RNA sequence: CUAAGGGACGGGGUAACCCCGGCAGAUAGCGCACGCGCCCCGAAAGGGAAUCGGGUUAAGAUUUCCCGAGCCGGGAUGUGGCGGUUGACGGCGACGUUAGGAAGUCCGGAGACGCCGGCGGGGGCCUCGGGAAGAGUUAUCUUUUCUGCUUAACGGCCUGCCAACCCUGGAAACGGUUCAGCCGGAGGUAGGGUCCAGUGGCCGGAAGAGCACCGGGUGUCCGGUGCGCCCCCGGCGGCCCAUGAAAAUCCGGAGGACCGCCGUUCACGCCCGGUCGUACUCAUAACCGCAUCAGGUCUC
RNA sequence: UGGCUCUGAGGACCGACUCAGAACUGGUACGGACAAGGGGAAUCCGACUGUUUAAUUAAAACAAAGCAUUGCGAUGGUCCUCGCGGAUGCUGACGCA
RNA sequence: UCCGACUUUGUGAAUACUUAUUCCGUGGGUCGGAAGUUUUGGCUCCAAGGCCGGCCGAU
C-alpha cells in the first residue's frame, strides 16, 4: 500500500500548524523573587483576539523588579477582566479574579485556571474557553494540592504551582450550531491543516485499511490493538468499549 | 410583521432545518444585543470578537463570554470566590 | 520660484553675489522683474509704468539685464 | 474660598502644564473682557535643580536658580492644592512683564535658599 | 478621449502604484503618481487624533524636510498624548502623591 | 527592509557523502579608561530619500538627451538673524509663531493593513448653453453641424469639508439629528473658536510655453447641470467559533547628569552625487504548443 | 405596450428627470431589430450551497453541518526520523488525535 | 513496539541519601543557616545623607 494519511502528519510538511497572525504565547511572567514572597501589580492594556484561540488573552503591563525598564505580559483572560484593571501576581496577593496566586494560598473550592505543574511552568492546566480547575485538598505534609481538571481527573500539583482566580473567558462556545462547511472552513484555516475528511471506507486498500469493497464496509473490528504498527492503528484506538450507553 | 416566528434567523431562508434554525436563534439574538456597562452605565457594550466585549462610549473592553457578556457560570464564580475570600479572613 | 512684493526686497536680492540676470517682461497690465538667483528665481509684479522706468535705472550695474 | 492670594495651584493645560504656581490676584466674578472666574498666577517655569553637599560652591549657585512666569488662567485649568506660598507679591507691556517677572524670580530664589516650601520647588511626576 | 498609460513599469494597480489625471499645459491628459494616504499621530490612552500636526508618510516629517513648529506642539508630552490624557494625568499624579502621604501619617 | 521560507558558526548525529537551529556556546560587539550587552539570503505586484512641464531622433527619453523650473541625500563653511531670567514669545484654552540647550537610560506614534453596504467630497471624463476662430452642408431649411478655446512639479497666501478638540453656559413641556444611524448633567441644543485634507481658490512658475487661426499679428472667454462613468479620499453601518503581516526607516516625548562667549532643528550662501537594467514584441506572426498553429499565457 | 398633441404631480435659490391622466391617429401595428423563463401532475436518489475521474463517466459518487463513538492530564496520546532529533505545539480536554 | 537479563550504577539503614543520569526554568537576579508596594489606566534608573579614595545607608 501507500502511507495513510494518519502517518504523513507527522512529518510536518502540509500538517503544520498556521500561526503566522498569532500575538504570541499566553503564560504567565517568569516566577521571581517578588512573586515567590510578595506582590506584584500589573495593568491590563487590551484584551485581545488570538486566531486560533477560543479564549480572549489579556495584554498586562509590569514594572521591571530591578531594571529600569517596562515588563509586557500576555495571558489567557480569565472572565471578568477588563482593560485599566490591576492584577496582583505572587505569595501576597489577594483571591480575586485575575490575580496570579500559587495553590497554597487559595482555599479549598477555589476556580482557578492556568494551572502550572511544575514550579515555574508559566501555565499548562485549564486554558481553553470557559474551562477551570477545581482545589479540593491541601496537604500540608508533603506540600502537595489536589485539583480538578476539565476532564474529571484528579491531580496532585505542589502546593507552590501558581494559577489565575476565575474561569478562562468565551465559554460556551460550542454550543453554537457551525450550520455551514464554509463556517468549518473558516475555524480550521487558522488552525491545521484538518477540517475536510475523507472516510476510510470511501478509500482505496492502498490508502486505507478501510479501504476497497464492493459496498463501504469496514470488514473488520474498527477497534484496534494500543500496540498496532502506525499505518495500522486506525479507527477506535484501545477501546475499553463501544456502542451508545 | 414581516415574519410570525422566525426574527433574525430569516436570514437563513430555508436552509439547515428548523431546530437548527431556533437552536442558533438565542445566541444569534444575544451575541447582537446591547449590553448595560457597569462602569459608566449605559446600554453600550456591543461583542468585538468571541469573548470580548467593548463599550462604545466610555472605551472599556471587558473579557466575557463566547455569545452573552455574563455567563452564568461566571456570576457563580464570583460568588464562590468572594466567598472564600471573605471567610479566608 | 517665489515672489516678492515690496520693491526695497527686490533691491537687496538683485544686489547679492549669487544673484546672475534680470529678466524684465513686459505684459498687457504690469511690469514683472525676474532675477535669477542660486536656488530660486524671484518675481516682483509692478503695475505702475515710472515705477518700472525707476527700477530700471536704479538696478546694480554689475548685474545682467534683458529684454522678454 | 481656597482661592486667595497666596495659595498655590497646578495647571492642567497650555504650555505650562503640570507646573507650579502661586496665585498673586484672584477675579471671582471675572472681568469685562474674562466673564469666567480667573487669577493671576506666579509659576516656576523652571525649577530649581537637585542640590546636594558633594557639590562644588559654584555649581550649587547655578543649581539653585529658578524662571518665573506670569499667566492668567481660568479657574477650570487650575488643580488647587492644600499647600501655601506667601512672599508678599501685591501685583501689560513686553517690557513691564519682564520686569515684574525678574523680582518675583529674585523673591523665589530667596525663599528656596531658606529650605522652606521643599513641595513648592520640587516639580510634579507625571 | 484620450486614454491613458502608466509612465513606469509598475503595471499592477497596487496601493503604491496609485495614480491621479492632471492636464497639462501641452493640452493632454497624464497620470501623476500619488502618496498614499497616512494616519498622522494617535494618541494611546484615548486613541484619538493628535491636534496640530499633518498627516504625512513617516519619511515627510524629517527635520530637513518639515518645520519645527509643523512637527511638535507646545506642552508637556507635545505630539504624544493629548490635552485630556495630560490633564488626567496631571491630576492623577497630585491626587495619588497626596494619599501617600495621608497613608504614611496614618 | 523584512514575509512564508532557505542556508549556516559551535554543538549533536553520521564510515563518509551528508543530516540537524534552539540545543545556549567566553556569540566574536556597540556608546562616550568608563558604561551597555536579552549571522546571512529571501518580493523589478508587500514596505520604501527625492521631478516636473515643454522640445528633440530614421531608430530614445510613455520622467535618462535639450530648455526652463525644482527636489533629496551627504560634506564642508561663512554672512545675517535668534537665545542667555543660561536654554524664546503669544493664547483662558484647543493651539500658534521661520529659530529658541543637552549625555547614558526609558516611553509613544507613524510605517501598519480584512470583506461587504449606503451616503458625502475632490480630480478627470461625458453632457447643456453663450461668445469668438476656422471648417462642413446649403434646389429648400438650418442665429445651424463639427473641431479646438490649455495650464505641471514646486513655493507663498487664502479657504477650511466630514469627523476630532476647546471656552461660556446649564437642558422635561425633553431636545438635537441621519438615507440609515445615533448623541446629550460623563454637559446637549446654542453662541464663539482650534486643528485636520484637498487631486480646493488666487498669485509666482507662465505665456516667453502649447494649441487654433490670419498674413510677424489675433485669441486662448463666460456660465449650467447630474441616483451619470473611472480613480482617490472622508465618515458611518454591517459581518466573523474568520478579527484580516513584519522589519528597515522617520517623528515625537519623559528625564536633566553636563555646560557660558558659547549655543542655535533658522535664512541665505559653497561642493559633491557610484554600479547594473533601459531598443523592440508582449501576441490569430517577436513567449510555449516541432510552425508565421482558430489552442494556452498576469495586468493598467 | 407605437406615434403625435397636450395635461397634472413631485423642487432649488432657475432647473433635472421620473410617475400618472387625456384627446387624436395608423392596413391591430407597436419589448416591431436586438435582447429575452416554456409551463403543470407525480415517483426514485441526494438535504441544501460546494467537489470530482486534465483527454469517453459531473453522478445517486466525495465533502458538508448535525449525530455518535474512541484515546489522551505532557514521565501523555497520535505521527515522522538511519541516527541525533522532530510535527501536532505561539497547543492543554469548549483541546489535540 | 512490549517484556526480561547485563551495562550505565553509586552510597547507607532495618527503606533512606545525592553526586551519576533524566526533566523543567532563568538576561543562571535575593538559594541555605542565623541575626535583626491593594494605590485612582500617573512617574519610578545612573543615592541623597552620615561618618573616615573607604565604610554605612544596602545585616
Ligand atoms: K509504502
Ligand atoms: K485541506
Ligand atoms: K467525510
Ligand atoms: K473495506
Ligand atoms: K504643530
Ligand atoms: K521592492
Ligand atoms: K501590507
Ligand atoms: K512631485
Ligand atoms: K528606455
Ligand atoms: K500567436
Ligand atoms: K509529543
Ligand atoms: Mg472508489
Ligand atoms: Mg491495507
Ligand atoms: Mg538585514
Ligand atoms: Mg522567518
Ligand atoms: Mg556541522
Ligand atoms: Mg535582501
Ligand atoms: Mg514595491
Ligand atoms: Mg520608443
Ligand atoms: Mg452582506
Ligand atoms: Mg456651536
Ligand atoms: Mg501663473
Ligand atoms: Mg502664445
Ligand atoms: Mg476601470
Ligand atoms: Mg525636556
Ligand atoms: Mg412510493
Ligand atoms: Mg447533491
Ligand atoms: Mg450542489
Ligand atoms: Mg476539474
Ligand atoms: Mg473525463
Ligand atoms: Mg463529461
Ligand atoms: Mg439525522
Amino acid at each position: 500500500g501507500r502511507v495513510i494519511r494518519a502517518q504523513r502528519k507527522g512529518a510536518g510538511s502540509v500538517f503544520k500548524s498556521h500561526t503566522h497572525h498569532r500575538k504570541g504565547p499566553a503564560r504567565f511572567r517568569s516566577l521571581d523573587f517578588g512573586e515567590r514572597n510578595g506582590y506584584l501589580k500589573g495593568v491590563v492594556t487590551d484584551v485581545i483576539h488570538d486566531p486560533g484561540r477560543g479564549a480572549p488573552l489579556a495584554k498586562v503591563t509590569f514594572r521591571h523588579p530591578f531594571r529600569y525598564k517596562h515588563q509586557k505580559e500576555l495571558f489567557v483572560a480569565a472572565e471578568g477582566m477588563y482593560t485599566g484593571q490591576f492584577v496582583y501576581c505572587g505569595r501576597r496577593a489577594t483571591l480575586s479574579v485575575g490575580n496570579v496566586l500559587p495553590l497554597r494560598s487559595v482555599p479549598e473550592g477555589g476556580v482557578i485556571c492556568n494551572v502550572e505543574h511544575h514550579v515555574g511552568d508559566r501555565g499548562v492546566f485549564a486554558r481553553a474557553s470557559g474551562d477551570y480547575a477545581i482545589v479540593i485538598s491541601h496537604n500540608p505534609d508533603n506540600g502537595t494540592s489536589r485539583i480538578k481538571l476539565p476532564s474529571g481527573a484528579k491531580k496532585i500539583v505542589p502546593s507552590s504551582c501558581r494559577a489565575m482566580i476565575g474561569q478562562v473567558a468565551g465559554g460556551g462556545r460550542t454550543e453554537k450550531p457551525m450550520l455551514k462547511a464554509g463556517n468549518a472552513y473558516h475555524k480550521y484555516r487558522v488552525k491545521r491543516n484538518s477540517w475536510p475528511k475523507v472516510r476510510g471506507v470511501a478509500m482505496n486498500p492502498v490508502e486505507h485499511p478501510h479501504g476497497g469493497g464492493n459496498h463501504q464496509h469496514i470488514g473488520h473490528a474498527s477497534t484496534v490493538r494500543r500496540d498496532a504498527p502506525p499505518g495500522q492503528k486506525v479507527g477506535l484506538i484501545a477501546a475499553r468499549r463501544t456502542g451508545r450507553l | 410583521k414581516r415574519t410570525k416566528k422566525a426574527g433574525i434567523v430569516g436570514k437563513y431562508g430555508t436552509r439547515y432545518g428548523a431546530s437548527l434554525r431556533k437552536q442558533i436563534k438565542k445566541m444569534e439574538v444575544s451575541q447582537h444585543s446591547k449590553y448595560f456597562c457597569e462602569f459608566c452605565g449605559k446600554f453600550a457594550v456591543k461583542r468585538k470578537a468571541v469573548g470580548i466585549w467593548g463599550c462604545k462610549d466610555c472605551g472599556k473592553v471587558k473579557a466575557g463570554g463566547a455569545y452573552t457578556m455574563n455567563t452564568a457560570s461566571a456570576v457563580t464564580v464570583r460568588s464562590t470566590i468572594r466567598r472564600l475570600r471573605e471567610q479566608t479572613e | 520660484p517665489k515672489q516678492i512684493h515690496e520693491i526695497k526686497d527686490f533691491l537687496l536680492t538683485a544686489r547679492r553675489k549669487d544673484a546672475r540676470s534680470v529678466r524684465i517682461k513686459r505684459t498687457k497690465d504690469a511690469v514683472k522683474f525676474k532675477v535669477r538667483c542660486s536656488r530660486y528665481l524671484y518675481t516682483l509684479c509692478v503695475h505702475d509704468t515710472d515705477k518700472a522706468n525707476k527700477l530700471k535705472q536704479s538696478l546694480p550695474p554689475g548685474l545682467n539685464v534683458q529684454e522678454v | 474660598k481656597f482661592l486667595k492670594p497666596g495659595k498655590a495651584v497646578i495647571l492642567l493645560q497650555g504650555r505650562f502644564a503640570g507646573r507650579k504656581a502661586v496665585i498673586v490676584r484672584v477675579f471671582e466674578e471675572g472681568t469685562r473682557d474674562r466673564p469666567y472666574g480667573h487669577c493671576l498666577v506666579a509659576g516656576l517655569a523652571k525649577y530649581p535643580k537637585k542640590v546636594i553637599r558633594k557639590d562644588s560652591a559654584k555649581k550649587t549657585a547655578k543649581k539653585s536658580r529658578v524662571k518665573c512666569f506670569l499667566k492668567l488662567v481660568n479657574f477650570t485649568h487650575i488643580m488647587p492644592t492644600r499647600y501655601t506660598l506667601d512672599v508678599d507679591f501685591k501685583d501689560a507691556t513686553r517690557d513691564k512683564k519682564v520686569a515684574s517677572c525678574k523680582a518675583a524670580k529674585a523673591r523665589l530664589e530667596e525663599r528656596f535658599k531658606t529650605g522652606k516650601n521643599r513641595w513648592f520647588f520640587t516639580k510634579l511626576r507625571f | 478621449v484620450q486614454r491613458l498609460t502608466y509612465r513606469k513599469r509598475h503595471s499592477y494597480a497596487t496601493k503604491s502604484n496609485q495614480t491621479r489625471v492632471v492636464k497639462t499645459p501641452g493640452g493632454k491628459l497624464v497620470y501623476q503618481y500619488t502618496k498614499k494616504r497616512a494616519s498622522g499621530p494617535k494618541c494611546p490612552v484615548t486613541g484619538k487624533k493628535i491636534q496640530g500636526i499633518p498627516h504625512l508618510r513617516p519619511t515627510e516629517y524629517k527635520r530637513s524636510r518639515l518645520s519645527r513648529n509643523r512637527r511638535t506642539v507646545n506642552r508637556p508630552y507635545g505630539g504624544v498624548l493629548s490635552g485630556p490624557a495630560v490633564r488626567e494625568r496631571i491630576i492623577r499624579a497630585f491626587l495619588v502623591e497626596e494619599q501617600k502621604i495621608v497613608k504614611k501619617v496614618l
